[PDB]
């Protein structure tokens, strides 16, 4: 019953994800908002004080 | 009033021996003030308190034995016996709470020895704190009693040769004290070594313990053991004027302890290192 | 700024009242040792905890042993409701005195498991410190075990054959050489492990005892007063 | 017939490997290169806190970025001031061997747990003035390793029996189970929409659960050895994992794979706790040779170091506005950073 | 992910002989000790051998320690035990284990619990 529930769960990350979305998508929307909120005020523990 | 003797060279030694050991015991035992007084956790143990108020004591007999020595042999003094007698007790206690701080790291560290699963509660800050003040005051009545009485011409006393207004009976009180303080002491720590021995390298089947406590030893002895020995021989007069033309300059060993106990005590401290380290 | 005098005085006065109840509690933190019970379910680990409960409990997995020795106090904690994957948890106990280990040296199919665990816990990081008190615990069931024969050690340790009892050994008076040499072989089977690494920051304390023996608090104190006197002999400047 | 299933998961992970390939069409490192780098970061101890007799084992603060609640092994559980230093409350605890403390959101309440597998939940603001236990959730067979609140009435906590937790305070009873690691879970984070969490587990691996449906959403591995600390990118889109192996990895949740690893040559010790900055851009992980390290977390290159402990660095965190950053270790000190 | 996949061993005559490897993926081989254990039917998983990061502090449990030979190939990144002179109490089947954590000298790798760095295993008739 194990091996049946760990099969089902990986059928579920299997299917209605396949990896939705890309790297290039993923990697800019993080950096976008690492540097959109890095403002001098935003971020204290930056180089600003 | 002739315990003025010492050829001009000589002076210039005494001078020059005095001026730069005192330099050192101030700066040393002001430098080990501040570490022990910059850090918290180094004050709160009872161990540190101790090394302290050698450190104030080192200071004090440094400060005022340099002050006194000079004035007496070199910038001959007119002196008088209760003021003469104030500075002597001023260095006197200095010294014996010197003594009496030796005493009481010695013991300290032979209670974690000895008992070390009731080294945490036998001895205690409140205990630590109460011990070194009733020291100080036992050392500060010492000094005083030569004021109020231990006279030899104000008393009717046979007197000495030293000190002009002190009295044999005193300076045998003094040296017993001092030397059953510094019994304890050496056996305190030969007791240390014995146990690290018995254990450590006999019971498995320590090159720098035992190096540190020889170095403790002989730094003892080599500044008070030909002090006490010349005070004995002087007590019962067993020579004349050749004795105490070196008794001038055998107390400057005194300073020199002053100076080197910060080294052997403080400095030789991983907690005391690591504070001075991190400022 | 009234209001804010008054906050921070207020404020001054409820941490100046927990800082003396936290040098209260300070003064008996300092004042216990704490000790980590371990072994596998065969060994009398409860047994000895039994007996020195004679001379305190626990019921959220951890079974928690308060004692005494000379006014001395030991707490000493069996930590018996997790899973058997203790590479996490133990890592709690990297400020306790001493770990208590407790062998059932009767059965040598699990001796190597037992040997296994010496080693992991004297290797560890944060154990590497800590000095490891060893009870040999069912001495009486090995002396049967190993006079019944047809239990040959043998098989399980190929190099006791080629192992005498050492010179130095305090067998007791009515005791066969045999059950010393089998009792001794795996004392060291356990002393080779602790002197091999860890050099003089922890020692390993054998001892042998039988099911039922009254002398473990006693011996667990001098063990614990033999390590912290090599912690202070450690303080002057070495290390 | 378990070969059958056997055969059909090892299928499954090839599909889901061929998958992140065909998605890997990049890396984090490629096109952050022309990004300024953050430069060498200094920040020095702004307040040092002294009142824990033993280890600090974890902390966190308070979201008024000022209180900040702390734990440690001797069985205290002291609430900070950071601003003034002082000692706000003083909690003792019923078992010193406490592994984890949380502060809640509205700050009325504080929750801890450990070796006892009991989650303990003290409300601070009592009527009386004096702070009591409010609630004891039981359950849990393994120590319990982290504690968040999702608000003044359910609670997220992980254990050491590989699962996870949401327990309704109020009845004290567990709302679900989130049941999908192999070893200790040893760390969660609460997403910002507080509608998913992220556990690392003994396992090498990561597992985003959705806290409503409690299933396991996403799986995440690359991790060689086991994870011991982990937290949500602000975003809520990513997680930082830092693992025994000595290494941190960064993971985007829609990615589903494992975007950045922040690792060095002369660090073999590994991570005992992982945060982020306000804005990401900054990853503290404070690591086993008692030193806490700064990370770009964009460019994967160390740009500062919090040298200043004496020993393992357990605990570390950052206040909500990021004004500051209070790491706790083993030598019972905490630290305020700026 | 790591993965450990042990394979060889099977049907052998008792006193015959064996190699039993071990394919390691998702992590260095380099950094860590690896182990062989064992669980025979009736009882539960014991340790066999192991094998420290060069392969220089071989060691054997004693009811194997002249037969078996473990030995660990880095630019491999295999595991191999050599089993000779076989009896019918090797009848086990035989895990790869992996210790938690790299540059360690202590290992937990004996759990009944499913230690996550373990191989699937290879069953071993004697
Ligand atoms: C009470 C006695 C027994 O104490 C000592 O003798 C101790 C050991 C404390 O040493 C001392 C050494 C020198 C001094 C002087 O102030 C000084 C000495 C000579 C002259 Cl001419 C003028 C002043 C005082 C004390």
């Amino acid at each position: 019953t194990a091996s049946i529930a760990q099969a089902r769960k990986l059928v579920e990350q299997l299917k209605m994800e396949a990896n939705i979305d890309r790297i290039k998508v993923s990697k800019a929307a993080a950096d976008l908002m690492a540097y959109c909120e890095a403002h001098a005020k935003e971020d204290p523990l930056l180089t600003p004080v | 009033e002739c315990f003025m003797v010492l050829n001009p060279s000589q002076q210039l030694a005494i001078a020059v021996l005095s001026l730069t050991l005192g330099t050192f015991t101030v700066l040393e035992n002001l430098l080990v003030l501040c570490v022990i007084l910059h850090s918290r956790s180094l004050r709160c143990r009872p161990s540190y308190h101790f090394i302290g108020s050698l450190a104030v004591a080192d200071l004090l007999g440094s400060v005022i034995f340099v002050y006194s020595f000079i004035d007496f042999h070199v910038f001959h003094r007119k002196d008088s016996r209760n003021v003469f007698l104030f500075k002597l007790g001023g260095v006197t206690a200095s010294f014996t709470a010197s003594v009496g701080s030796l005493f009481l790291i010695a013991i300290d560290r032979y209670i974690s020895i000895h008992r070390p699963l009731a080294y945490k509660r036998i001895v205690t800050r409140p205990k630590a704190v109460v011990a070194f003040c009733l020291m100080w005051t036992i050392a500060i009545v010492i000094a005083v009693l030569p004021l109020l009485g231990w006279n030899c011409e104000k008393l009717q006393s046979v007197c000495s040769d030293i000190f002009p207004h002190i009295d044999k009976t005193y300076l045998m009180f003094w040296i017993g004290v001092v030397s059953v303080l510094l019994l304890f002491i050496v056996y305190a720590y030969m007791y240390i070594l014995w146990k690290a021995h018995s254990h450590a390298v006999r019971m498995i089947q320590d090159i720098e313990l035992a190096k540190t406590l020889v170095l403790i030893l002989v730094v003892l002895i080599i500044c008070w053991g030909p002090l006490l020995a010349i005070m004995v021989y002087d007590v019962f007069g067993k020579m004349n004027k050749l004795i105490k033309t070196v008794f001038a300059f055998c107390s400057m060993l005194c300073l020199l302890n002053s100076t080197v106990n910060p080294i052997i005590y403080a400095l030789r401290s991983k907690d005391l290192r690591h504070a001075f380290r991190s400022m | 700024t009234e209001d804010q005098r008054n906050e921070e005085k207020a404020q001054r006065e409820a941490n100046k009242k927990i800082e003396k109840q936290l040098q209260k509690d300070k003064q008996v933190y300092r004042a216990t040792h704490r000790l980590l019970l371990l072994g596998a379910d065969n060994s009398g680990k409860s047994t000895i905890v039994k007996q020195m409960r004679i001379l305190s409990g626990g019921t959220s997995g951890i079974f928690e042993t308060k004692f005494q020795v000379d006014k001395v106090n030991f707490h000493m904690f069996d930590v018996g409701g997790q899973r058997d994957e203790r590479r996490k948890w133990i890592q709690c106990f990297n400020d306790v005195t001493a770990i208590i280990f407790v062998v059932d040296s009767s059965d040598y199919n699990r001796l190597q498991e037992a040997l296994n665990l010496f080693k992991s816990i004297w290797n560890n990081r944060w154990l590497r410190t800590i000095s490891v008190i060893l009870f040999l615990n069912k001495q009486d069931l090995l002396a049967e075990k190993v006079l019944a024969g047809k239990s040959k050690i043998e098989d399980y340790f190929p190099e006791f054959a080629r192992y005498t009892t050492p010179e130095d050994a305090t067998p007791e008076p009515g005791e066969d050489p045999r059950v010393t040499r089998a009792k001794y072989f795996i004392r060291d089977e356990f002393l080779r492990i602790s002197t091999a690494s860890g050099d003089g920051r922890h020692y390993c304390y054998p001892h042998f005892t039988c099911a039922v023996d009254t002398e473990n608090a006693r011996r667990i104190f001098n063990d614990c007063k033999d390590i912290i006197l090599q912690m202070n002999l450690r303080e002057y400047n070495l290390v | 017939e378990l070969d059958q299933l056997r055969q059909e998961a090892e299928q499954l992970k090839n599909q889901i490997r061929d998958a992140r390939k065909a998605c890997a069409d990049a890396t984090l490192s490629q096109i952050t290169n022309n990004i300024d780098p953050v430069g060498r970061i200094q920040m020095r101890t702004r307040r040092t806190l002294r009142g824990h007799l033993a280890k600090i084992y974890a902390m966190h603060w308070g979201t008024d970025s000022r209180l900040l609640v702390s734990a440690s092994q001797d069985g205290k559980l002291i609430i900070w001031d950071s601003y003034t230093t002082n000692k706000v409350h003083a909690i003792p605890l019923r078992s010193s061997w406490v592994m984890t403390c949380a502060y809640a959101p509205s700050g009325n309440y504080v929750a801890c747990g450990g070796l006892d597998n009991i989650c303990s939940i003290y409300n601070l603001k009592t009527r009386e003035g004096n702070v009591r236990v409010s609630r004891e959730l039981a359950g849990h067979t393994g120590y319990l390793s982290c504690c968040r609140f999702l608000d003044d009435n359910q609670i997220v906590t992980s254990s050491g029996d590989t699962t996870c937790a949401l327990w309704d305070i109020e009845t004290g009873q567990q709302t679900t189970t989130f049941t999908g690691h192999t070893g200790d879970v040893m760390s969660l984070s609460l997403a910002p929409d507080t509608r998913l969490f992220v556990s690392g587990a003994c396992d090498a691996s990561a597992k985003l659960w959705d806290v409503r449906e409690g299933m396991c959403r996403q799986t995440f591995t690359g991790h060689e050895s086991d994870i011991n600390a982990i937290c949500f990118f602000p975003n809520g889109n990513a997680f930082a994992t830092g693992s025994d192996d000595a290494t941190c990895r960064l993971f985007d949740l829609r990615a589903d794979q494992e975007l950045m690893t922040y690792s060095h040559d002369n660090i073999i010790c590994g991570i005992t706790s992982v945060s982020f900055s306000k804005s990401g851009r900054l990853l503290l992980a404070g690591y086993d040779d008692f030193n806490c390290n700064v990370w770009d977390a964009l460019k994967a290159d160390r740009a500062g170091v919090l040298a200043g402990h004496d020993n393992r660095v357990s605990c570390l965190g950052v206040t909500d506005d990021g004004m500051a950053v209070a790491t706790g270790s083993w030598d019972s000190f905490l630290k305020i950073w700026n | 992910q790591v993965q450990l996949q042990e394979s060889g061993g099977g049907l052998v005559q008792p006193g015959g002989s064996l190699r039993l490897s071990c394919a390691a993926s998702g992590f260095t081989f380099s950094n860590y000790k690896m182990n062989w254990v064992r669980q025979a039917p009736g009882k539960g998983l014991e340790w066999v051998s192991d094998i420290s990061q060069s392969g220089a502090s071989i060691s054997y449990t004693g009811s194997v320690k002249g037969r078996f030979t473990i030995s660990r190939d880095n630019a491999k990144n295999t595991l191999y035990l050599q089993m000779n002179s076989l009896k019918p109490e090797d009848t086990a089947v035989y895990y790869c284990a992996r210790c938690p954590a790299p540059f360690t000298r202590d290992c937990f790798d004996v759990t009944s619990t499913t230690y996550a760095y373990r191989g699937q295993g290879t069953q071993v008739t004697v």
